[PDB]
RNA sequence: GGUACACGAAAAACCUUACCUAGACUUGACAUCCUUGGCAAAGUUAUGGAAACAUAAUGCCGAGUGACAGGU
RNA sequence: UUGUCUAGCGAGACUGCUAAUGCAAAUUGGAGGAAGGAAGGGAUGACGUCAAAUCAUCAUGCCCCUUAUGUCUAGGGCUGCAAACGUGCUACAAUGGCCAAUACAAACAGUCGCCAGCUUGUAAAAGUGAGCAAAUCUGUAAAGUUGGUCUCAGUUCGGAUUGAGGGCUGCAAUUCGUCCUCAUGAAGUCGGAAUCACUAGUAAUCGCGAAUCAGCUAUGUCGCGGUGAAUACGUUCUCG
C-alpha cells in the first residue's frame, strides 16, 4: 500500500495536525528533509547527481 | 563500497548541473522536483538523441534548459514538429506562466562523455548481443577517440543465473585517487529479458591541471 | 488538563445524550469516542463503549466526578505467561 | 612609547599595548584587575614568568585588551601577545625567549567532533 | 503533635519530619510565623512552638495525609478504572514501560527461566 | 541624485563567481561614481547536513554533505541617476542573488 | 609493539618552586579542574604552617623520601599459577607511584574534610607510620624474598 | 558474533501504519489509451452518521470503454 | 584605551642549509623558523571475502491476489509482562547539598518564527508589545570566584513511586505527551566472575546549538566552545 499513500498525502487534510512531510518522488515518510523537500538517501543519490545548487564534501 | 567518483571532485572541480535559487526552502523542493523531471524526460523518453546532460537555471519564474546532446536533430524533428512538442511537455511539467526558451547545441566529440557509452552498452545488452564483444567494440572506439584509460563493469544476469560472474575492463591511466584527475562517471540500466543489468563507465579525460576552480 | 472549559467532549455525544436525557432515559447506547470527559450531567445511563474489538457496558455514577469516559474500559489484557 | 603585540591561543584574541613607564608596570588589564578577573592561580603568575627571564617588571606598563574563548586561552593569548611586544621592543630576546619555548604558538585547541566518536576520540562500547 | 524533632540542627528542617512537610511549606511556615533561620533546635523560647503548631493547624493535619490518600485511593478503586486496575497489582500506573523496567515497585526481582537455546 | 545610500547586498553559495560578480561590478562603478568603499567579506553563513549511507540500518558509517553560502557586501554613497541607469545592463548570474537597501 | 615515546614537560611551580607541587596539584586533580584542587593543596599548605610549624617544603621532600619504594614488581609468567618478578625501575616512576600513593591513600580515612584529612596523610608520611610507608615496606618485602627470580630474568 | 540491538525510524494520541476489530467502496484512491464533450474543479453550510460517506444547496473539468491500475 | 576582526589573494615549510653515515634512498643532530623531516585533522576505503545486509527508498524477472493480500474511514496496538541481555542517565555526598553576589565562549538558528523590554503569576506560563529575513535584533552559558549555612548520616545525599492542583501544544493527553508547584521519599555508603575507552586540548568533565517535529523523561543523535590529566620502562605473555 504505497500508491494510495502517494494520493493521500497530496490531498488537502481534514485537520491541520493530520497532514505530514513526505518526499514528492518516492512515499518514504521518514528522514525527508523539510529544507529540501527529499528523503535523505533521495537527497544523497541527486547530491551525487548534482540538482542541488549548493552541495560539497564536508571538510570542517 | 567506494565513493561515487563523480561526487567527490563534484563541486570543487566540476560546476553544478542546475544552478538556481528561490524562496527559502518554501519551493526549492517543487522547483528540484519538478527539474530532475525534465532532466529525466530527456534521458528516458528519447533514447535516440544520446542526450549527454542538461543544464537547468531557474530565477524567479524563468527557466532556461541548456542541452547537449550528440544529434540536435531527433530533438529538433522533421520541420520543427518535435521541439514543439518537446517543450510543450517541457510547459505542462512546468506551468505556464514560466518562459522557456530552451536550446539545443551538438557536443564536439560526443564519444568522450561516459553517459552516450554507457547508453549505447544498454542498448547493445538489452538486444542480446554476447557482452564481451560488444564491450570490446564500445571499448575500441572510445579509445581511438583519443582518451586516457577507460573502466566498464557490468553486473547482472550475463544470460543466466549465477549473477557472482561478473566482468570489469580496465585500459589504462585513470586515477580514482586523484582529485585534479577530470574523470566522469555515468550509469544506465539495461533492462534486460531476465531483469537489470547496471552498466558503469569511467572516462579518464587528460589532467586538469591549473584549474584553479571548477569551468 | 485544559485550562479553558476543562471538561471536553467530542460536542457531538451531547445532543444524543441529552435527547435520551429528556426521552425516558435509555440505557443501551452504542459510543465509540473514549476522547471525552464527563459532565455532571452525565450520571444516570449505560454506553457500550469500544475498546477495539467489541462494545462494553459502563454505567455511570455520580460517585466519581471529572474522570475519563474511555478510561472505565480497558484495552489490553493481563501476562497469561506459560511455564516457559 | 607604545608597543604592540597579538596573541590567538584557543579561539581568543588579545591586543596588547606597552609602555615604559614610571612604575613597575602597574598590570591593568581590560581596565580592571587580574586578581577579580583571573582567579589567583598560576594562571596570574603565568604572565610574568617571560618576564622573570628578563627585567622583571621593571618599568614596562600593561595595557591589554581580550576577547575571546574561557580564560586560560586568553592567559595564553596575552602571554603570546608580551613575548611579541618584548621582542618587537627589543630583538635580543630571541635567544632566551625561544630557548624557553615561550612563543611559537602552541596550537593545541579542540579538535572536531568526529562521527561515531562521542568526543571525537571515545568509541561507544564493546560488546560479543 | 510534636513528633520526635531532634536538637543540634536548625528548626527549618525540624519542621520537616512530619508526614506532610517538604522543604517548601517548611520555609513558607518559617517565614509566616517569623522564625529565624540559623537557630538550632535547642535554646527555642516556647513562644514559637504554639504559633507553629496554631499556623500547622490551619494547613493539614500531617497525619491525616495518610488518612486523604488511602481515601483519594479507595474512592478510584471503587469506581473500575483502568488507573485503579494497574494500581492493585502494585506495577506503575503512569505510563511506564513495562516489557524491563518498572521494578522499583514490583519487588527486587524473581527470575525466571527462558527458552532451551541450542 | 535623489537616491543615496544605494546598499546592495549580494550573497551567493559560491565564491569566486561572486568574486567575479564583485570585480565586475567594482569596476563598472569606477567610471561615473566615486566614493564606494571597497567589497565588504561576511561571515559566510555555513551549515552541514548529516545523512547515513546505506539504504539499511549500517548506522556506524554516514556522510555528511555541507551547503556553503559565502556573503558580501556594498554600498553606494550616491546613485548619481545616470549610474543606474548604467547599472540597469548588468545582467548577474543567477547564482549571485542580490538584495539592496 | 612501538618504539620509545617521549614525553611531555611539566612546569614548575614558581611560588613555592618545586616541580613535584606540580605533579601533586596534578594527579590530585579531578574532572580536570586546577582550581579546586589548587584552593585544596594550599590549604593544606597552610595548614602546615598552623600546627607542627615547619618549613611546608621541607615536611614535603621528607614525605617525598620516605614514601619512595626501593625497587617495583613485574609479572613474567611460565604456566598456570604465575610467577613475580622484581626488577628496577627508574626514580621519576618511583616518585610519581609515590605520589600516586600519598593521592589514594589521602582519599581512603576518616576526617571527612579534605584539607585536614590530606595534612594527616603528609605528616603521616613525614612521620613514617602505617598511612602509606606499610604499603611501601610490605611491596619491598615482598621484593628480595623471591630475589632469586629477579637475579635471573628478562 | 565481531560486522544486531539509543538499529532501519532525523520523533506512532488521530494520520503516520505496513497489523487487528469494525464500518463502508469496487477500471476502483491514483495513471494512460479508445469514444464523446465543454464548466466546473475543490472547499462551505444545514441533514443521518463516529467517520468514509448518501443527501440538498454555493463556488483544467467531465460521461460510457479493456488492456488493467494497485500490492509495505 | 583600534587595527582587532571577518573572507579573498599571496607568502611560509620545500630534508631548504649544516654535521655525521651511507653507493642511494634515507636516518639522526643542529641552526634558522610559527611550524623540520608524512605540522593537527577531515574528505578520499584496491582486487576480493563473508550466497554479509537491504525485494520495506527506489527499480526489479518470476510467482500470487484482484467486488480483495487493493481503496477510504472510527477505535485500538506498535508503550504489554513472570522474566534475561545490550547501550545510556542519575546517583550512591562534603572534591559535596543549599542559598546570595559574580564574570568568562564558540558555533548555529530564527518574520505563521526568534522573541527584546514591561505587567500578572510561589510557577508551568499568560498577556502587552518592539526590534529582527538578520556580524545590527533575539535565542539569559555552565563550570569557575567570593561570602554564608549544612557536619558525615539511608542523612539538610539521593530521587523513584504515588496523590493533588495548575500550564502548554494540539479538535483532542485514559492505553497514549510534556512542563511547573505542592505531598512522600524506594534503593544505593563504589559494586562477583569479568570487561570497555583513551597517547592532549585527548580522557574526564562543564555547558551551548541544530535536525526531524505543533507536542515530545531524545538521558538519543548530529555539532560548538569552557575547564582540563596520567603514562608509554618495554614486548615475555594476550588479541588480531
Ligand atoms: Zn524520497
Amino acid at each position: 500500500a504505497k500508491k494510495s499513500l502517494k494520493v493521500k498525502q497530496t490531498r488537502i487534510p481534514k485537520f491541520a495536525v493530520r497532514a505530514y512531510t513526505r518526499c514528492q518522488r518516492c512515499g518514504r515518510a521518514r528522514a525527508v528533509l523539510s529544507h529540501f523537500g527529499v528523503c535523505r538517501l533521495c537527497f544523497r543519490e541527486l547530491a551525487y547527481a548534482g540538482a542541488i545548487p549548493g552541495v560539497k564534501k564536508a571538510s570542517w | 563500497q567506494k565513493v561515487n567518483s563523480n561526487g567527490l571532485r563534484f563541486g570543487i572541480n566540476k560546476n553544478w548541473i542546475s544552478r538556481w535559487t528561490a524562496n527559502s526552502h518554501a519551493q526549492t523542493a517543487k522547483w528540484l522536483i519538478e527539474d530532475e523531471k525534465i532532466r529525466n524526460l530527456f534521458f528516458v523518453n528519447y533514447r535516440n538523441a544520446q542526450v549527454s546532460n542538461v543544464e537547468i537555471e531557474r530565477t524567479q519564474a524563468t527557466v532556461d534548459v541548456f542541452v547537449y546532446a550528440a544529434q540536435p536533430a531527433f530533438l529538433i524533428g522533421s520541420e520543427n514538429k518535435n521541439i514543439q512538442k518537446i517543450t510543450k511537455q517541457i510547459k505542462q511539467i512546468i506551468g505556464r506562466t514560466t518562459n522557456l526558451d530552451l536550446t539545443i547545441n551538438e557536443i564536439g566529440s560526443p564519444m568522450l562523455s561516459a553517459r552516450i557509452i554507457a547508453r549505447d552498452l544498454a542498448n547493445a545488452i538489452e538486444a542480446r548481443v554476447p557482452l564481451r564483444t560488444a564491450m570490446r567494440q564500445s571499448l575500441i572506439k572510445v579509445l581511438k577517440a583519443g582518451a586516457n584509460g577507460i573502466k566498464v563493469l557490468v553486473s547482472g544476469r550475463l544470460n543466466g543465473a549465477e549473477i557472482a560472474r561478473d566482468k570489469m575492463y580496465i585500459e589504462g591511466n585513470m586515477p580514482l585517487s586523484t582529485l585534479r584527475a577530470d574523470i566522469d562517471y555515468a550509469l544506465e540500466k539495461a533492462q534486460t529479458t531476465y531483469g537489470v543489468i547496471g552498466v558503469k563507465v569511467w572516462i579518464n579525460r587528460g589532467m586538469i591541471y591549473t584549474k584553479g576552480l571548477n569551468r | 488538563r485544559s485550562a479553558k472549559k476543562g471538561a471536553f467532549v467530542d460536542a457531538h455525544l451531547l445532543k444524543k445524550v441529552i435527547d435520551m436525557n429528556k426521552q425516558e432515559k435509555k440505557r443501551p447506547i452504542k459510543t465509540w469516542s473514549r476522547r471525552s470527559t464527563i459532565f455532571p450531567e452525565f450520571v444516570g445511563n449505560t454506553f457500550a463503549v469500544h475498546n477495539g474489538k467489541t462494545f462494553i457496558n459502563v454505567y455511570v455514577t455520580d460517585d466519581m466526578v471529572g474522570h475519563k469516559l474511555g478510561e472505565f474500559s480497558p484495552t489490553r489484557n493481563f501476562k497469561q505467561h506459560t511455564a516457559n | 612609547q607604545s608597543y604592540y603585540g597579538l596573541g590567538r591561543r584557543k579561539s581568543s584574541s588579545a591586543k596588547v599595548y606597552l609602555t615604559p613607564t614610571q612604575d613597575k608596570g602597574k598590570i591593568t588589564v581590560n581596565r580592571r584587575d587580574p586578581s577579580e578577573y583571573f582567579p589567583n592561580k598560576l594562571v596570574i603568575q603565568d604572565m610574568e614568568q617571560p618576564l622573570d627571564l628578563t627585567d622583571l617588571k621593571k618599568n614596562f606598563d600593561i595595557n591589554v585588551v581580550v576577547k575571546g574563548g574561557g580564560f586560560t586561552g586568553q592567559a595564553g593569548a596575552i602571554r603570546l601577545g608580551i613575548v611579541r611586544a618584548l621582542l618587537q621592543f627589543n630583538p635580543e630576546l630571541k635567544k632566551i625567549l625561544k630557548s624557553k619555548k615561550l612563543t611559537t604558538r602552541d596550537k593545541r585547541v579542540k579538535e572536531r567532533k568526529k562521527f561515531g566518536l562521542y568526543g571525537a576520540r571515545r568509541a561507544p562500547q564493546f560488546t560479543k | 503533635l510534636g513528633i520526635d524533632i531532634p536538637n543540634q540542627k536548625r528548626i527549618e528542617i525540624a519542621l520537616t519530619y512530619i508526614f506532610g512537610i517538604g522543604l517548601s511549606r517548611s520555609q513558607a511556615i518559617l517565614k509566616q510565623a517569623n522564625i529565624n533561620p540559623d537557630k538550632r533546635v535547642k535554646d527555642l523560647t516556647e513562644e514559637e512552638f504554639v504559633a507553629i503548631r496554631n499556623v500547622a493547624s490551619a494547613y493539614k493535619i500531617e497525619g491525616d495525609l495518610r488518612r486523604e490518600i488511602a481515601l483519594n485511593i479507595k474512592h478510584l478503586s471503587e469506581i473500575g478504572a483502568w488507573r485503579g486496575l494497574r494500581h492493585r497489582k502494585n506495577l506503575p500506573v503512569r505510563g511506564q514501560r513495562t516489557r524491563t523496567n518498572a521494578r522499583t515497585r514490583k519487588g527486587p526481582r524473581k527470575t525466571v527461566a527462558n527458552k532451551k537455546i541450542e | 541624485v535623489k537616491y543615496p545610500e544605494l546598499k546592495i547586498k549580494l550573497e551567493s553559495y559560491d565564491s569566486t563567481l561572486l568574486d567575479l560578480t564583485t570585480k565586475k561590478i567594482v569596476e563598472v562603478v569606477k567610471g561615473v561614481d566615486v566614493k564606494i568603499k571597497g567589497p565588504l567579506p561576511l561571515p559566510t553563513k555555513k551549515e552541514v547536513i548529516t545523512i547515513i549511507r546505506s539504504p539499511h540500518v549500517d548506522k556506524a558509517s554516514r556522510e555528511q554533505f555541507e551547503k556553503n553560502r559565502h556573503k558580501r557586501l556594498m554600498i553606494l554613497v550616491d546613485v548619481n541617476q545616470g549610474a543606474i541607469d548604467s547599472l540597469k545592463r548588468i545582467k548577474i548570474p543567477v547564482g549571485v542573488t542580490l538584495r539592496f537597501s | 609493539r612501538k618504539n620509545r615515546a617521549p614525553k611531555r614537560t611539566v612546569l614548575p611551580d614558581p611560588v613555592f618552586n618545586n616541580t613535584l607541587v606540580t605533579r601533586i596539584i596534578n594527579v590530585i586533580m579531578e574532572d580536570g579542574k586546577k582550581g579546586l584542587a589548587q584552593r585544596i593543596l594550599y590549604g593544606a599548605f597552610d595548614l602546615i604552617e598552623q600546627r607542627t610549624k615547619e618549613k611546608p617544603l621541607t615536611v614535603f621532600e621528607r614525605a617525598v623520601g620516605n614514601v619512595m619504594p626501593r625497587l617495583e614488581l613485574r609479572v613474567r609468567r611460565i604456566a598456570g599459577s604465575n610467577y613475580q618478578v622484581p626488577t628496577e625501575v627508574p626514580q621519576d616512576r618511583k616518585i610519581a607511584l609515590a605520589l600516586r600513593w600519598i593521592a589514594m591513600f589521602a582519599r581512603k580515612r576518616h576526617e571527612k574534610t579534605m584539607l585536614e584529612k590530606i595534612a594527616n596523610e603528609i605528616i603521616d608520611a613525614s612521620n613514617n607510620t602505617g598511612a602509606a610507608i606499610k604499603k611501601k615496606d610490605d611491596t619491598h618485602k615482598m621484593a628480595e624474598a623471591n630475589k632469586a627470580f629477579a637475579h635471573m630474568r628478562w
